[PDB]
């Protein structure tokens, strides 16, 4: 074999203790750009200005961060949806006062979280497995698209993209319910259903099958030895376990399917949360919650609040104060 | 099974469609006019569109004591002439 | 409270004559403001200027009065500058430039009256909330 | 609005948008029909 | 000392994926 | 109140009806 | 010519629905295809004949 | 010593009238035929060193110094505020409904 | 009555439209009257 | 009955389509009923919108899609995009439903009656999926179908009323094409320009000349493409690259139409040419320009100069300057600085907005369309309440932009999760183990240990 | 050979009766105008 | 800079080319059951 | 307004009816 074979067969080997693929190819070396300008920016970027305003916020932990507070800041509101690489500042400390570490971070990382995803079903594929993990796997990746790149795309500038840190995450969460009332969007409640459903049935799952463990142990060891890996028995009585919950609601409510109850446990949380990137996403074209401020009126047409009404008042609230400086006509348009 | 008979027996049994094509639409019909009637709102105290405030008035009537309450709603209901 | 004729009763002319408009010419009114007017003017406030209002207080003050009918009716036929110097119906809808404001065509005599009636009694009802802007909301 | 001669269809042509959507549901009495098999 | 410290504990974390995935007790079947 | 017995007179007619209807089945049962 | 244009409408209509509940009961009807196909053949032959009809007298009454 | 100027303004003739060397355009609304021609008029050729020296704004027609007169109760004129006056803000200052 | 005369598929045919139309009243009902903001 | 349980087909009801991919006259059945389908809505959806449509009344107040698209084409709207003749909008919507009755009834006689595979009855009709000259000959066919279509927009625009104009001099106009742009430079430099701002890759096109050339180009390349797929087969590096089964054109097919459902919302988000604002209504970026504008007009009115006047931040409170010089408007609209339109361009020098200009030459309709344009921003909610989240009900409005970008944004991304799906099946299908891991054959039991 | 009145039964109705009820009446809220 | 870009540039175009003829290199066969996929 | 709903009660029958008839006279669903 020549060079360029044996090259193709280590990198789509199926012994390596990482598998690599082609996807793997673009995977590793965009990965490892956005972790080390992330965590080099997180320990010392200087202040950038995020709403073009000359008005930078500090982001690293040299300057004046703690984790819950720090964040890599989004590039610069002058900038819009420009491209912003390095090559295109006049110098790094230019570059680093309009935000460049914000753009090169997330465009690595989505390039290579999508090839995560390829590499996912290319393992798959060398391990005659059938090809699905990916597709559970391609809800996180298009929420992360959603708050990375759709909205800003939707909204004009990447300033409006969601702030690489903790705190920054909920500034983004308290202006997109101000803009978009996203509590009041189908999709995101959907998404609610999706994450909340999904703790509820891990734990129930969970759960079941360890209520159900067929005793291979003493009571002076873990049950979990019990358990061999690789052993060709299932480990915990199903019929026992669908016994129970069949009985705790009723017995059509239950799983006796192994398969149909997994294909449940996929298909909830991801297509709930597939919702709630598609409400980021659609919400970033500005079709927003459902509006019911002032739907109830009296007889003479005094309006009657609902609790819709109070959740306005706090949205009015988010509004008016968020970023304080940036608007200079009356309707915040984007 | 438990016992009961199917529900997919039952619900396609010609009895009860009989029984049900009555119940069912009887029902609908009482609650229909337990708001058409307007009973409802004297049985739960909701305002009609017309009992929120007095004419020319524009202040909630909020509760404000525990333990005169009730003469404190009386009162405003009251205050609607 | 109901929308009595009462609240229904509005100055047709500065000089002190009344006009009781209908629960139909109310909610005409009501529909025909959404029609042509509300893009701008939603709640009683000016979108595009701010500054100039809906409530009756603000009309009353304004050159010629309007807060009467005849005043708004007028103004929809010739709206003028708040101090009545400029004529304004090439930068705001009006019968007069209904060719470049082209919803306002198929408006009638009557509907400028509903118009009008609903500009002074929304107030009536909403109190501070017209003309309030998201304050008041 | 649609041409004078036609107004009497107005309320159909108001259902007419929605036909297809019925189409996928149809789908399923049929197939409710023959059990799903 | 605080900048130290969140970063010391990071490495730390970064530290232990390295151990975990590559010095990992291996899984045997039976 | 009039309103009441305007209200309930469905429900008791089908619950009367119903009890008329299945008083057999109900008398072998019990 | 109003009258005929209306006429030529309620037919076209009329004549669709009879066609839309028709040609698939006929398709998957064992029975008397025979005689169903002809029809199909007719109610389809009509049925554009009703649209060209419709479509002529169209600008005779718009 | 520190001291806000505007806040410090608000003790003044400034808290009580529309001052014709300082106040935002946007309150000649307040008063019958002022909003907008005379404002802006007012406003350009500010500052004055008394409210009846806007009486001699030139180019003003007799309705218009009519109007004026008419309104001197409602004017005053202090010191210029730099702080009031920069940025346009005369004519736009930040404030809307 | 024996059971299994009345076509399950039917009944399900039947039972969804019913849903359908209620609950077309109620999207209908935000529109009109109370709740409708007019 | 014919593969049609899961016994026999293999396949579940709630997958049963599948049980169609190798029942080629069933299976066109399906795909005519559908096409029969789309027609039906374009025909109906357009006498719908028709019969709610007042002339007078701006499109994009009237959550119209459909009649926009077919006034952008020239027919019905004459200067500023008047509506002068509804009759056009009459005719595409009745010819629509009136061809989707054929169709339908196609389908459903392929569907129930017709032959149930193809092969048999017709050598040219029938096909293996396997059979790659075949596939590239119905592909070359449907290519020369698709060449043919642009040609007709092509055709439309030079020889048939021509198409409207939003950038027509003297202002919006219908217009006939005469110097389509043929230079491939320019074609194609479109291909080549960055996706991202101020550059907007083929999404930039602003001119309906490179419209028109483009699709001169692109039906050419369709239609030589097309014969040349029905001319040859797959050569071996293709051969070896692809899975060769219907599951898998299916899958490639759905990366395709994912792909094409993105650039459609970023198309109608951001372009105004083949998208007219007089028809969708304004842009995002447009409309807050047009905040901008608004409120320049109404201060400089009042006597300010707007070209120095400092805002809060230090920044002009009016204009300011890009990261590269340009004179743009101020506030947080300096985002949209790459925003160009009609009402807004006599403003424009070669460094920018013109302050001169700005003082001198503002034409009241340049007001109108940027109160208009400020007041019809693409923002609501999903109960059409037109205005930020907060306004209170009484506007009836949600942009056509938005509806249409939300609508492919979905539809393209579930799109995508579509390809995922039966590309990877495809190939697992095509290996052999889509139903699972044979239990005497794991494979990876005989891998050596990671560990 | 099958039971009517069961537990079951009393659960099923417990719930559907005031079902249709409520549905009634919410069926009729929404003809009501201010 | 321009030094920076064409660094990135030809790093870039290398590893999209490792990608593409990577995958061009008969993988439809690389797989643990059916390598014959031409 | 009526015309809306008779239409829709029509068509809306309209599809479950070929089902039925189908069903019938047991034709090749
Ligand atoms: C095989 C494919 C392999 C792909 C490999 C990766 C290569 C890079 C892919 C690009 C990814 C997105 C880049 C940013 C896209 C963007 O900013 O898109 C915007 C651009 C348009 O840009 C805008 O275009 C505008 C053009 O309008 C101009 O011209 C007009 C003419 O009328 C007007 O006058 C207007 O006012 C004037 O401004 C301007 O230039 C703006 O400044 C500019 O921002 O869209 C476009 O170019 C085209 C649309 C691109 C797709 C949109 C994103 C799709 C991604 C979804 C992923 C979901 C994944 C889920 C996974 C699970
Ligand atoms: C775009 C929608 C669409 C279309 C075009 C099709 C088409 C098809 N399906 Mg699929 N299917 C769909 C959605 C669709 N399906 C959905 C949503 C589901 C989930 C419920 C399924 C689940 C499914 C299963 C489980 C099966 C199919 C099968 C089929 C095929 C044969 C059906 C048959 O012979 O039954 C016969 C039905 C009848 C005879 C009743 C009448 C049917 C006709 C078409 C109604 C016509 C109505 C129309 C208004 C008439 C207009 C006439 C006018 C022009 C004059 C056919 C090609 C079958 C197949 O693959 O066979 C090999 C099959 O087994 N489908
Ligand atoms: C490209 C698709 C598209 C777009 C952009 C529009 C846009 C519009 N339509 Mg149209 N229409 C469409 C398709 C579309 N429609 C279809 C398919 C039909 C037949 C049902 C219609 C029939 C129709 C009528 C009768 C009317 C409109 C109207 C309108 C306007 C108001 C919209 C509104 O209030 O929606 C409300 C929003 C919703 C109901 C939300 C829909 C959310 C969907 C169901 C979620 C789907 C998610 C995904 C597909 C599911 C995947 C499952 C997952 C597990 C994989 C707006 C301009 C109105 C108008 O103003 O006319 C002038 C109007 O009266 N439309
Ligand atoms: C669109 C895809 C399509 C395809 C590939 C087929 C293919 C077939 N059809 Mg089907 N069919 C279709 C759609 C299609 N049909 C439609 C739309 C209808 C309703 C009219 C039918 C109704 C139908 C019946 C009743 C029968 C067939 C039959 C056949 C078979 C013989 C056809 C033949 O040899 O004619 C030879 C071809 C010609 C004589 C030339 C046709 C000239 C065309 C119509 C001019 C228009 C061309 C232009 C591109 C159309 C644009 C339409 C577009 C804008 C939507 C063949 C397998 C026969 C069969 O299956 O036998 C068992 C048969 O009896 N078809
Ligand atoms: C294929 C390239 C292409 C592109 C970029 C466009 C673009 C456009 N068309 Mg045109 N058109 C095309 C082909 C194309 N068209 C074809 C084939 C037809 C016949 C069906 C038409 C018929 C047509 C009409 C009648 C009209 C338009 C209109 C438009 C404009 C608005 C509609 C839109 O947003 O489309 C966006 C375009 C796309 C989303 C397609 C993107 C295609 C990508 C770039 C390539 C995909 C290739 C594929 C995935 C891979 C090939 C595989 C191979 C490499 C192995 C827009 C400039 C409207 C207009 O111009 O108004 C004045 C209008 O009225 N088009
Ligand atoms: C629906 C449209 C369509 C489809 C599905 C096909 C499909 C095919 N073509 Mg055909 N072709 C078409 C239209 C189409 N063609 C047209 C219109 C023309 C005239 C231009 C041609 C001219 C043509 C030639 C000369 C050849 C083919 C060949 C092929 C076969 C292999 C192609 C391949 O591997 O693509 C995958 C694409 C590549 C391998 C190219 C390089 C891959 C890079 C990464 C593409 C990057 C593009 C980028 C993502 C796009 C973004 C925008 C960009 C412009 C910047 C395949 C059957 C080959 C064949 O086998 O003929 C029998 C072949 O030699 N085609
Ligand atoms: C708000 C006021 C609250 C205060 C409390 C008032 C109510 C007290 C609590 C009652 C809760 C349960 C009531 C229903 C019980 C029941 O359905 O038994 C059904 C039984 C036996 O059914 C028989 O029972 C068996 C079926 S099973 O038991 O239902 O599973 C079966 O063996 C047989 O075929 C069948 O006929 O018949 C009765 O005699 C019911 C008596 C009336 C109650
Ligand atoms: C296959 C299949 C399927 C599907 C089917 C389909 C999808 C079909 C389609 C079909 C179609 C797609 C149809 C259509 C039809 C149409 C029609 C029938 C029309 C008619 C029209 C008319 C009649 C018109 C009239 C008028 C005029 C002319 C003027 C104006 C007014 C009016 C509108 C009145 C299903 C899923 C079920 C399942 C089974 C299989
Ligand atoms: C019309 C028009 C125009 C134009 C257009 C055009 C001219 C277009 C073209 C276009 C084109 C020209 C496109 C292309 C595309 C392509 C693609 C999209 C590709 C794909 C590929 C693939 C998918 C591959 C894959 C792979 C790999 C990578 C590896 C190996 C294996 C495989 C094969 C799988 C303009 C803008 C001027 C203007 C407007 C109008
Ligand atoms: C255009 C036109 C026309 C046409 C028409 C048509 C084409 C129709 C079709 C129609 C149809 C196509 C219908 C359908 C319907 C369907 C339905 C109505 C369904 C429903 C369903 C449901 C309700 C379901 C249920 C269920 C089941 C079954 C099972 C599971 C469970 C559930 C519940 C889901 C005519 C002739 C009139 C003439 C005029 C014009
Ligand atoms: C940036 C875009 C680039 C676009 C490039 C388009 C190229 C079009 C022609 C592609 C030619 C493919 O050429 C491809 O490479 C080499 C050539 O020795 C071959 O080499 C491969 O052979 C076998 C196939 O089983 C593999 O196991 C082996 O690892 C590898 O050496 C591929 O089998 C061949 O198909
Ligand atoms: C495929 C259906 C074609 C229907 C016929 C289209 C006629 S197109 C017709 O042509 C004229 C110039 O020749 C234009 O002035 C006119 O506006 C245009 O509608
Ligand atoms: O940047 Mn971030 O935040 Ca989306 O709105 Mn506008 O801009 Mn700003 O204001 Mn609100
Ligand atoms: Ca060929
Ligand atoms: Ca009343
Ligand atoms: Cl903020
Ligand atoms: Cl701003
Ligand atoms: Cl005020
Ligand atoms: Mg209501």
């Amino acid at each position: 074999a020549n060079l360029w074979e044996r090259f193709c067969n280590w990198v789509t080997s199926t012994d390596n203790r990482l598998y690599v693929g082609w996807f793997g190819v673009i995977m590793i070396p965009t990965l490892l750009a956005a972790t080390i300008c992330f965590v080099i920016a997180f320990i010392a970027a200087p202040p950038v200005d995020i709403d073009g305003i000359r008005e930078p916020v500090s982001g690293s932990l040299l300057y004046g961060n703690n984790i819950i507070t720090g964040a890599v800041v989004p590039s610069s509101n002058a900038i819009g949806l420009h491209f912003y690489p390095i090559w295109e500042a006049a110098s790094l400390d230019e570059w680093l006062y309009n935000g460049g570490p914000y753009q090169l971070i997330i465009f690595h990382f989505l390039l290579g979280a999508s090839c995560y995803m390829g590499r996912q079903w290319e393992l798959s594929y060398r391990l005659g497995m059938r090809p699905w993990i990916c597709v559970a796997y391609s809800a996180p990746l298009a929420s992360a698209f959603a708050v990375f790149l759709i909205y800003p795309i939707g909204q004009g500038s990447f300033s409006d993209g969601m702030p690489l840190g903790i705190s920054g995450t909920f500034n983004f969460m308290i202006v997109f319910q101000a803009e978009h009332n996203i509590l009041m969007h189908p999709f995101h409640q959907l998404g609610v259903a999706g994450v909340f459903g999904g703790a509820l049935f891990c734990a129930m799952h969970g759960s079941l099958v360890t209520s159900s463990l067929i005793r291979e142990t003493t009571e002076t060891e873990s049950a979990n030895y019990g358990y061999k890996f690789g052993q060709e028995e299932e480990t915990y009585n199903i019929v026992a376990a669908h016994g129970y919950f069949g009985r705790l609601i009723f017995q059509y409510a239950s799983f006796n399917n192994s398969r149909s109850l997994h294909f449940f446990l996929a298909a909830w949380p991801v297509v709930g949360v597939w919702f709630a990137a598609l409400g980021i996403s659609t919400m970033a074209f500005n079709l927003n919650g459902f509006n019911f401020n002032h739907s109830v009126i009296d007889a003479k047409g005094n309006v009657i609040n609902t609790w819709a009404d109070i959740i306005n008042r706090a949205n009015l609230g988010m509004e008016v104060m968020h970023e304080r400086n940036a608007h200079n006509f009356p309707l915040d348009l984007a | 099974t438990t016992g009961e008979r199917p529900f997919s027996d039952i619900i396609t049994s010609v009895r009860y469609w009989v029984i049900h094509s009555i119940t069912i639409p009887a029902l609908f019909i009482a609650g229909w006019l337990f708001v058409s009637t307007g009973l409802a709102y004297d049985v739960f105290g909701t305002p009609r569109p017309d009992s929120y405030y007095a004419q020319e008035q524009r202040s909630i009537p909020l509760v404000t004591d525990r333990f005169e309450a009730k003469q404190q709603v009386e009162t405003f209901l009251e205050q609607l002439k | 409270a109901e929308l009595t004729p009462e609240v229904l009763t509005v100055p047709l002319n500065s000089e002190g004559k009344t006009i009781t408009l209908t629960e139909k010419q109310y909610l005409e009114g009501k529909r025909l403001f959404q029609y042509a007017c509300a893009s701008c003017h939603v709640g009683g406030i000016t979108k595009t200027n701010p500054s100039l209002d809906l409530r009756t207080e603000t009309l009353a003050l304004a050159t010629p009065p309007r807060d009467n009918i005849e005043g708004l009716v007028d103004y929809m036929k010739n709206p003028t500058t708040y101090d009545g110097e400029q004529e304004i119906a090439e930068v705001h809808p009006s019968l007069r430039s209904a060719d470049i404001f082209p919803k306002m065509r198929n408006l009638t005599e009557k509907d400028l009256v509903a118009i009008a009636g609903h500009i002074l009694v929304e107030p009536k009802i909403l109190g501070d909330k017209w003309g309030g802007g998201k304050v008041y909301y | 609005k649609l041409p004078e001669a036609y107004a009497i269809f107005d309320p159909l042509v108001d259902v007419l948008p929605v036909i297809p959507v019925l189409f996928l549901a149809l789908a399923f009495v049929w197939q409710a029909a023959v059990g799903f098999r | 000392m605080e900048t130290i410290t969140y970063v010391f504990i990071f490495a730390c974390i970064i530290a232990l994926f390295f151990f975990a995935i590559f010095f990992r007790e291996p899984p045997r079947i039976t | 109140d009039w309103r009441v017995l305007v209200v309930l007179l469905p429900v008791l007619l089908a619950a009367g009806w119903a009890v008329r209807n299945i008083l057999p089945y109900a008398v072998k049962q019990v | 010519m109003t009258i005929l244009f209306q006429l030529a409408l309620a037919a076209l209509v009329i004549l669709s629905f009879v066609m839309v509940i028709g040609v698939p009961v006929a398709y998957a009807s064992p029975q008397d295809w025979d005689r169903s196909k002809q029809l199909i053949f007719l109610g389809s032959g009509l049925w554009i004949a009703l649209v060209l009809v419709v479509g002529v007298l169209n600008f005779f009454v718009v | 010593e520190l001291v806000n100027v505007v806040d410090e303004k608000l003790g003044t003739a400034y808290g009580e009238k529309i001052d014709l060397n300082n106040t935002n355009i946007a309150a000649f609304i307040q008063y019958r035929g002022l909003y907008p021609t005379l404002a802006k008029l007012i406003v350009k050729n500010a500052p004055y060193e008394s409210v009846e020296d806007v009486l001699n704004i030139p180019g003003l027609t007799e309705r218009q110094k009519q109007i004026l007169r008419e309104n001197l109760e409602h004017f005053t004129v202090t010191e210029v505020e730099t702080a009031l006056v920069e940025g346009g803000d005369r004519y736009n200052n930040g404030l809307y409904k | 009555s024996e059971g299994g005369r009345i076509p399950l598929w039917i009944v399900a045919t039947v039972a969804g439209m019913g849903v359908i139309v209620i609950v077309g009243l109620f999207f209908y009902g935000a529109y009109a009257g109370l709740g409708s903001s007019l | 009955a014919t593969n049609r349980d899961q016994e026999s087909s293999g396949f579940a009801w709630w997958a049963g389509n599948a049980r169609l991919i190798n029942l080629s006259g069933k299976l066109l059945g399906a795909h005519v009923a559908h096409a029969g389908l789309i027609v039906f809505w374009a025909g109906a959806m357009t006498l719908f919108e028709l019969a709610h449509f007042i002339p007078e009344k701006p499109m994009y107040e009237q959550g119209l899609i459909l009649i926009p698209h077919i006034a952008t084409l020239g027919w019905g709207v004459g200067p500023g995009g008047e509506v002068v003749d509804t009759f056009p909008f009459f005719v595409v919507g009745v010819v629509h439903l009136i061809s989707s009755a054929v169709l339908g009834f196609g389908g459903v006689y392929h569907a129930i009656r017709g032959p149930e595979t193809l092969e048999e009855y017709s050598s040219f009709f029938g096909y293996d999926w396997k059979d790659k000259n075949k596939m590239t000959t119905i592909l070359g066919f449907h290519l020369i179908v698709l060449g043919i279509g642009a040609l007709l927009l092509v055709a439309k625009a030079m020889f048939f009323g021509g198409l409207y104009d939003t950038w027509a001099p003297g202002g919006g106009d219908v217009r006939v094409i005469t110097n389509p742009t043929l230079d491939p430079r320019v074609i194609f430099g479109y291909l080549l320009k960055s996706p991202f701002g101020g550059e907007g890759w083929i999404v930039s096109v602003n001119n309906l000349e490179d419209v028109v050339g483009g699709h001169i180009w692109i039906g050419l390349i369709c239609i030589a493409g097309g014969i040349w797929h029905i001319l040859t087969t797959p050569f071996g590096w293709a051969r070896r690259a692809f899975i060769w089964s219907g599951e898998a054109y299916l899958s490639y097919s759905l990366g395709a139409l994912s792909m094409m459902g993105f650039i459609a919302t970023c198309f109608v988000w951001f372009n105004n040419t083949v998208y007219p604002s007089e028809f969708y209504g304004p842009t995002g970026p447009e409309a807050s320009q047009a905040q901008a504008m608004t409120f320049l007009i109404r201060d400089q009115k009042l006597g300010a100069n707007v070209g120095s006047a400092q805002g809060p931040t230090g920044l002009g409170k009016y204009l300011m300057r890009s990261p590269t010089g340009e004179i743009i408007f101020g506030g947080e609209t300096m985002r949209f600085w790459d925003f160009r339109g009609p009402w807004l361009e006599p403003l424009r020098g070669p460094n920018g907005l013109d302050l001169n200009k700005i003082k001198n030459d503002i034409q009241p309709w340049q007001e109108r369309r940027a109160a208009e344009y400020m007041t019809h921003a693409p923002l609501g909610s999903l109960n059409s309440v037109g205005g930020v989240a907060t306004e209170i009900n009484s506007v009836n409005f949600v942009s056509p932009r938005s509806w249409l970008a939300t609508s492919h944004f979905v539809l393209a991304f579930f799109f995508l999760v579509g390809h995922l799906w039966h590309a990877g099946r495809a190939r697992a299908a095509a290996a052999g183990f889509e139903k699972g891991i044979d239990r005497e054959s794991e494979p990876v039991l005989s891998m050596p240990s990671l560990d | 050979s099958y039971p009517i009145f069961t537990v079951r039964w009393v659960a099923v109705h417990t719930l559907a009766v005031p079902t249709i009820f409520f549905l009634g009446a919410i069926a009729a809220m929404q003809f009501i105008q201010r | 800079m321009e030094t920076l870009k064409i660094t990135v540039y030809i790093v870039v175009t290398f590893f999209v080319l490792l990608f593409v003829f990577g995958f061009l290199s008969g993988d439809p066969a690389r797989n643990p059951k059916r390598k014959d996929l031409e | 307004v009526i015309a809306q709903l008779t239409m829709i009660a029509m068509i809306g029958i309209a599809g479950p009816m070929i089902i039925f008839l189908l069903a019938v006279r047991r034709g090749n669903l």
